[PDB]
């Protein structure tokens, strides 16, 4: 989690927010995703959110669910996402990378040694979906004993317990929840949350869910929040180019670059 | 923290996102205040009774048991209004999500009898009411979507996945993430996140109750077995849950089978699958190696589904209640057994539980047994798919 | 000679060919002997109870009589096993037919309703059952006939004629006149040659026996008007029955008005046609200037015939009854009301009924008037017919 | 009813009994159908059963049904029957002429005014199919008024008190049926019933309902019964030569002459 803790602070130091942008592993194939990835990172990523292929991805909306079939169309498994995810580490020894599974993924082989797994390959934090603080105690347990991460989500109304509980819990960083319902570009910040999060010393907050264009990340970052992330607006940009891949990393690059831009105060 | 335990052993839980705690947490406590509520439950009692038709009959076989020593009871859900038991623990979410103030209903369906159920009740009581279903399902029960639609009830198909229940779940619960303020999600079987699981069980207990008494009535002592399919597993939790600490009374569920456990396509992880996580609870689950969650198949759309309630994997675990299967071909052969010697059409879904009860009769015929059956519904909904099966195999 | 009267004033008598006064007689005495028969009695009793699932409920309509002085009571023969009040009296002949020791029967049906009853009771009460259906309704209502088909009986389309009720009526006389020695006729109604219109009446009279004791125990007092509509006869004498004695009790049937009454397009021969001869009695009948049987029309199979019970025809004749009529769009209104506003799906034969209770609610709303209605049947039986009318005219 | 009673007292006086077919009035046409009742006239009918067209014949079967059927095509009601039956009589003044009726036909204009026309064209007995002797007090009261003599059917196992019964209120003939069922020469007597019918003084018998063979015919007359009624085979050869009107008239008088012959001892 120590990637986390140097992001921040040296974002601190320059009076910007992060950008973290969100994308399948292995979609549209193995070879496309790395260098997706890549082209992501030299556009401006300060850390990654990457989702394994779930077969029944219920926090997401159609276009990420679209993500999902195609990387289970190039026979992407979970044991191939952990090859790339060693890649990736292997390219970039600082950038932050978090993992958005599904608890079953996690469950599956045995909690702890999927943790076990994050850690060999390098990943620095785990969200997982479908796991509220109420049943996280066996996941956030393994995740420390790895050096993982464990993060959780602060959702729009919260009360006052769930926010000492997920400062408590929480380690990276908090997952500041824009709205209710699924992922999505198609539907689009509360300063209380954030402000009392900074009091009982939570991870720093990045907002997700709903982030498309430039101007919400400019936002977040001026409503005292560390950062954002979008998902669908990146993963429609693969989803219109899969008959051009070059002409899809042009476009990814130049859309990062903007989403990049707009978190530099 | 919750007011009631949401596991059985280690089954269940509340696996959902972290912005639907609050909902279930407040479906948990009108439940607990509805429960303690006299005029929730007379409320509840009328309806029951006076729109939906409770008491329903504890018919006896006659011709399908001669020349055994086994007497067969079915309890008559078929019976009910909307024709399956689907009906009765609607009329106890409706109400609760009155209680609520919600004026909105999701739902998911795959037989289409829990979706004409909570359009009925809807309809009834003022409720706005929207109902997910597979696609496929959409066509091997269309008597149901032409119903549901009459009664003015939304009804999605939803192509994605194996266009059946899997995917009918999944879009409704993406569906309340993003509407719970509003809607009230109308799980239709005792499977889901806790508080479903207990509630759906209390609101279908008459089930098991009425059977007990009308069986003391007439045999004047408790069965020595009660049977029923388990789809998702309301309607046999609501017929095992008042025999559960008469420990003579074996309890008897039965999964889909389809073509075959040995082909793998069937619906019966309760003793073919492994635990997992998913449809917000810790339960039995048909998966992939990796953890993917695989399709299930049952000629009954009723039965379809890739999981099971997490009390009934915890009543097997414990030896208290025994699962077994029942294949397409068995339970097409138990329809028809039924229709042609008792008059009655029965679900293709309840036809897996009267052919079970059959072979044990049939491979014991000198055990003396007194079996009851939940006939869970009616079989209109069948009669098409059951059709085009006989014109196949040339009848 | 008989051992009961065979006419209600002028209407009904025994109009068949010599050949078959024989087992006329034969039914008369036995049924006699039956209702003096403890046994019997009990053995019906049973049969209703823990076989169709008797008493019915009595539904208090909530919604539909909004901001109205009428209060709306549903008798819920649509819960009946087989899904209409047909299945009643079906139970009894049936042990009528094994008391004379019949072994076949024949039936007539329409809606498919008294078939699908007629082969339930055969396959429980193990008898061959042979039903004949006009060709026009098998098709309308074609879910009844795979039900009959799936209970083992054997189905007779007839095209002759109009290819509906009257045809088939026909050709299930010709059949029992060379067959009467080992087949019952089921006959279907409170119609054709004494004894039936009686016989029926009295194996239907539960239908206002529960009705008056519900009504009681609910209100406090007996309904101002009870309400049926009025196909042959037989639901609408079964709800009467018992309130003919309490004169202050209005007694309402309602005939199909199909078309309209002025197209000539219709099936009440009760209040537009007249006396006449045929299917073995006396009674109103749509007929030609020459004593030609006419054609009759209505939406609904279960009403389309031209003819009239007896006991109708006499107690219209004293004012002790009055008989209206419904349109086939009048009927269809009432059925969309019933299904969005208090979620049950009515057979189109019922919604006639309640259509002329929202007209005398609609008319005089300010009026205080305690109504029940006869719901006779389930309408899964009309939702195809009703989804082709509703897509032909843009909805 | 006096052409009954000539006609059996001639066949008595030459040793044979009567052979009486049946057709419907206006079958295929009107002009047709009286052409046919005289060819059946000149190769020997004895007597003429006659039905009018109606639209539910119970007691028919479809051969007969299908004759109804012509006739209506044709457009044939019952006031053209009767002027049919007018020149019918006018043409053979001693034949006996029986109508087979349906009761709401008599009943329809009223029974009376129906007997009386009846006797106005000269008909000399009507039998109605679905009026058994338990209903039939009005009809043979209005029948006898008019000199027309109500026959009545004395079905195969008939009991005493219905011998009695017939025997009492028949005039003309006596219809001794043969079986079961409708008509029909597709489904094929009994001499206990023909001889209590003599010892209560009925009607002369006459055996109907299948009868379609000169062997059946003279059977009957063995039986000691008077004559004997063919419908059905009567009808079908209408029906097989409705495109051919006068080898339908050869086919007739051939089959008529051997139906007549058979019933000479
Ligand atoms: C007559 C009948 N009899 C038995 C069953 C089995 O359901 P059970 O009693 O709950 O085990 C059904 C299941 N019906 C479903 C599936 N309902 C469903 C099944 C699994 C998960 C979610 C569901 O909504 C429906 O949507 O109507 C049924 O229709
Ligand atoms: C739900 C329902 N509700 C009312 C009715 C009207 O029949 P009623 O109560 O007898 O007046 C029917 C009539 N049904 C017929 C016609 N049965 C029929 C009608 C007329 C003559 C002979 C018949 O067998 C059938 O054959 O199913 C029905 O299905
Ligand atoms: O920008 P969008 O609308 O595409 O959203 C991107 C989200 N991708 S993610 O990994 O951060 C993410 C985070 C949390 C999720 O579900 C949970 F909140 F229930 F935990 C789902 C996805
Ligand atoms: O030879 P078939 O089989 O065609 O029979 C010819 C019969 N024609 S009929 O007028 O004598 C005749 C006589 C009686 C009938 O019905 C009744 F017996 F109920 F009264 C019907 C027709
Ligand atoms: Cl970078
Ligand atoms: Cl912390
Ligand atoms: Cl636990
Ligand atoms: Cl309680
Ligand atoms: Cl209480
Ligand atoms: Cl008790
Ligand atoms: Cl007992
Ligand atoms: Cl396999
Ligand atoms: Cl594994
Ligand atoms: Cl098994
Ligand atoms: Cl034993
Ligand atoms: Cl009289
Ligand atoms: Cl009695
Ligand atoms: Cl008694
Ligand atoms: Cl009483
Ligand atoms: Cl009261
Ligand atoms: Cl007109
Ligand atoms: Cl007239
Ligand atoms: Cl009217
Ligand atoms: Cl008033
Ligand atoms: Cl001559
Ligand atoms: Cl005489
Ligand atoms: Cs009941
Ligand atoms: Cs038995
Ligand atoms: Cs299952
Ligand atoms: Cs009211
Ligand atoms: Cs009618």
């Amino acid at each position: 989690m120590e990637r986390y803790e140097n992001l921040f602070a040296q974002l601190n130091d320059r009076r910007e927010g992060a950008f973290v942008p969100f994308v399948t592993l292995g979609d549209p194939g193995i070879e496309q995703s790395l260098k997706i990835i890549d082209t992501l990172i030299d556009a401006g990523a300060d850390a990654l959110e990457l989702g394994v292929p779930f077969s029944d991805p219920l926090a997401d909306g159609p276009t990420i669910q679209n993500a999902n079939l195609r990387a289970f169309a190039a026979g992407v498994t979970p044991a191939q996402c952990f090859e790339m995810l060693a890649l990736i580490r292997e390219k970039h020894p600082t950038i932050p990378i978090g993992l958005l599974m599904y608890a079953n993924l996690v469950f599956n082989n045995g909690i702890d040694a999927f943790y076990a797994r994050c850690e060999q390959v390098g990943v620095d934090s785990v969200l997982v979906a479908d796991v509220p603080v109420e049943e996280s105690a066996p996941f956030r347990q393994a995740a420390l004993r790895h050096n993982i991460a464990p993060i959780f989500i602060c959702p729009p109304n919260a009360d006052d317990d769930l926010l000492r509980q997920v400062a408590s819990y929480g380690r990276g960083y908090t997952y500041l929840l824009s709205r209710s319902g699924v992922t999505g570009a198609e539907n689009r910040p509360l300063h209380h949350l954030i402000e009392k999060l900074k009091e009982y010393h939570a991870a720093p907050a990045l907002q997700g869910f709903g982030i498309s264009s430039p101007e919400q990340v400019s936002a977040a970052v001026r409503a005292g929040a560390a950062g954002a992330i979008s998902g669908s607006a990146i993963v429609k940009i693969i989803e219109k180019n899969l008959a051009s891949p070059k002409q899809m990393l042009a476009e990814l690059r130049s859309f990062v670059s903007a989403m990049k831009a707009a978190s530099r105060a | 923290t919750t007011l009631l335990n949401p596991y059985f052993g280690e089954f269940g839980g509340m696996y959902v996102p972290q912005i639907l705690m609050p909902a279930l947490n407040q479906l948990e406590e009108a439940f607990v205040s509805a429960q303690k509520d006299p005029e929730f439950q007379a409320q509840f009692a009328d309806l029951l009774k006076n729109y939906a038709g409770r008491p329903t009959a504890l018919t006896k076989c006659q011709n399908i048991t001669a020349g055994t020593r086994t007497t067969l009871y079915l309890k008559r859900e078929d019976l009910l209004h909307g024709g399956a038991h689907k009906t009765n623990q609607v009329l106890g979410q409706a109400l609760l999500a009155k209680r609520m103030g919600k004026s909105e209903i999701i739902a998911e369906t795959g037989a289409g009898q829990h979706g004409v159920a909570s359009a009925l009740a809807s309809a009834l009581l003022g409720l706005k009411c929207r109902i997910y279903m597979g696609a496929k399902d959409v066509e091997r029960q269309s008597p149901n979507v032409f119903r549901m639609r009459l009664m003015g009830a939304e009804v999605i198909p939803v192509h994605s996945g194996s266009a059946t229940l899997t995917d009918a779940c999944n879009e409704a619960l993406r569906d309340w993430s993003g509407s719970y303020e509003t809607a009230h999600y109308m799980l239709g079987t005792a499977a889901g996140p806790h508080p479903y699981p207990t509630i759906v069980r209390e609101f279908q207990r008459m089930i098991g109750e009425e059977t007990k008494a009308q069986i003391l009535d007439k045999e004047g002592r408790l069965p020595d077995a009660v049977i029923a399919c388990v789809g998702g597993g309301s309607n046999a939790i609501g017929m095992f849950a008042d025999f559960i600490n008469d420990t003579s009374v074996g309890l008897i569920g039965v999964e889909p089978g389809g073509h075959g456990i040995e082909t793998g396509e069937h619906g019966a992880p309760l003793k073919h699958g492994r635990v997992g996580i998913y449809f917000g609870m810790k339960a039995p689950m048909m998966q992939t190696a990796d953890g993917q969650i695989e399709e299930s198949y049952s000629i009954s759309a009723g039965l379809d589904f890739p999981s099971v309630g997490p009390q009934h994997a915890y009543l097997n675990s414990i030896g208290r209640a025994d699962y077994v299967s029942i294949t397409d071909d068995e339970a097409l052969e138990a329809f028809k057994t039924l229709c042609r010697h008792e008059g009655i059409i029965p679900a293709l879904e309840s036809s897996h539980a009267l052919a079970h009860a059959l072979k044990m009769m049939r491979e014991q015929p000198e055990k003396e047994q007194l079996l009851v059956v939940n006939l869970s519904g009616r079989g209109d909904k069948d009669i098409f798919t059951v059709h085009d099966i006989l014109k196949a195999r040339g009848e």
